[PDB]
């Protein structure tokens, strides 16, 4: 059979202080539309349905921001997919150089986000 | 001072 009621599932939403897209999963339906997001830093609100997406491995080709664990951020493209003993990685194109980012470290900025609310949004 | 975007400067 199919998957759970929303609440479990491993997704990408957009924190509600009208910012961009950050990885997640849903905890509860919050009601009419509204799902509460664990975001994977720890952070925890509420989103619309329109504003979460659930068939979201970042797509190749699309731009993104990537994050160090030596503090950088920067901008640049998805080129690539990795998978490390039970998490997801991206190789992004930053600068000019194919560069591996996790899932977490991996953000949409929201006109990216946007592209996708069309075919993966909840709502 | 900080390096990081928007609200993803969490405290690690």
């Amino acid at each position: 059979g199919h998957m759970n009621s929303f609440v479990g599932l491993r997704v990408v939403a957009k924190w509600s202080s009208n910012g961009y897209f950050y990885s997640g999963k849903i905890t509860r339906d919050v009601g009419a539309g509204k799902y509460k997001l664990l975001f994977d830093d720890g952070y925890e609100c509420d989103v619309l349905g329109k504003d979460i997406l659930l068939c979201d491995p970042i797509p190749l080709d699309t731009e993104v921001t990537a994050l160090s664990e030596d503090e950088y951020f920067s901008a640049g493209v998805v080129k690539g997919h990795r998978k490390e003993s039970g998490e997801l990685y991206y190789s992004i194109e930053k600068e000019g150089q194919r560069k591996w980012y996790k899932r977490m470290a991996v953000i949409l900025s929201l006109e990216q986000g946007n592209r996708l609310r069309e075919q993966y949004g909840l709502g | 001072s900080t390096s990081r975007h928007k609200k993803l400067m969490f405290k690690t």
